[PDB]
């Protein structure tokens, strides 16, 4: 019915109790619609605490 | 602000991931108490947390 792809349901966590931290970013628009072909994206992280 | 919360049920807001500013709270001397234990009440801007 509603011509676009949007984020429904977020089923990571049931609850949170004594949180320490919590930042978010500013809005934005990301293009949610599904690609058809040979990979266009490559992102690479690295991650140490 | 424009208005405070009760002795009982203080408000707690988390300060962090934002640039801070301590210049304003001694600049404007319009507080009866102003006291910093284990922190210079006048080196809050030459302190990091
Ligand atoms: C389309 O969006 C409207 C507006 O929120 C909503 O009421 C309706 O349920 C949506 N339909 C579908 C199929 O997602
Ligand atoms: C994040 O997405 C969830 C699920 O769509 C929604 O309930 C929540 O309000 C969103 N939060 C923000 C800040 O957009
Ligand atoms: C939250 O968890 C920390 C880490 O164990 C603990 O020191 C603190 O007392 C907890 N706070 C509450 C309100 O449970």
């Amino acid at each position: 019915n509603n011509k676009s792809w949007m984020e429904s349901e977020f089923r990571v966590y049931s609850s949170a109790n004594n949180c320490t931290f919590e930042y978010v970013s500013q809005p934005f628009l990301m293009d949610l619609e599904g690609k058809q072909g040979n990979f266009k994206n490559l992102r690479e992280f690295v991650f140490k605490n | 602000a424009t208005r405070f919360a009760s002795v009982y049920a203080w408000n707690r807001k988390r300060i962090s991931n934002c640039v801070a500013d301590y210049s304003v709270l001694y600049n404007s001397a319009s507080f009866s108490t102003f006291k910093c234990y284990g922190v210079s009440p006048t080196k809050l801007n030459d302190l990091c947390f």
